[PDB]
């Protein structure tokens, strides 16, 4: 019907997600409105209300039942284009979706860009250290 | 809600 | 980039589809305009310049270089709704194309049928004819 | 052209 690698592009798609998601009616951030941020729900054993923007690819956890979630993602990532989106996904020319596309792609880099970047600086922070206690113990 | 840990 | 299923929607996939096409540079019936109307190659053994509508499903052979393409697809089959589609891919919205590829499968379908049916009659001739040999002494 | 015969 439409290829897995586009399917998060649709609310329909990011509201299944919220399989056990415990904010429902009576709260501000209820699926429906998770999913129309742009949110995933992927928890872990670790955080188990854990969500991601698709697009933007920004995590985030301790969700409060009054939180907005469209709120939420403009403190938290106000540069995701996705926001901007105004049109519904049928009204998008392919020109327009591919441009989008194009920038998530490149948003899905950054974000594993930054982590081993992250990761290499803790891993050099051990190495040096280790050294440095050797020429300590000297 | 807040950022990821890391 | 594009999934499979849909890479016949551009005029860039269709051309490169011509590997062998012995109609070239001063003929009617390019690649270039061969993929403008719709056409996918795909040779047999039997015709070797065989050419298919993406869309519809109409295939042609018996190309001459004279030959333009769009006024060979109106001709043959003047029902196709790609030939009815004045905007470029790009500036289609996607629930233009949606309706485009649900069209088309549509089409697949009755084409997948029609040749279901031929074979059926053809079936049914060999059958007929065993028969009536058998009722003869 | 014309019509794939069979
Ligand atoms: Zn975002
Ligand atoms: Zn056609």
């Amino acid at each position: 019907t439409l290829p897995p690698a586009w399917q998060p592009f649709l609310k329909d798609h990011r509201i299944s997600t919220f399989k056990n998601w415990p904010f429902l009616e009576g709260c501000a951030c209820t699926p429906e409105r998770m999913a129309e941020a742009g949110f995933i729900h992927c928890p872990t054993e670790n955080e188990p209300d854990l969500a991601q923007c698709f697009f933007c690819f920004k995590e985030l956890e301790g969700w409060e039942p009054d939180d907005d979630p469209i709120e939420e993602h403009k403190k938290h990532s106000s540069g995701c284009a996705f926001l901007s989106v105004k049109k519904q996904f049928e009204e998008l020319t392919l020109g327009e979706f591919l441009k989008l596309d194009r920038e998530r792609a490149k948003n899905k880099i950054a974000k594993e860009t930054n982590n081993k970047k992250k990761e290499f600086e803790e891993t050099a922070k051990k190495v040096r250290r280790a050294i440095e206690q050797l020429a300590a113990m000297d | 809600a807040r950022t990821k840990q890391t």
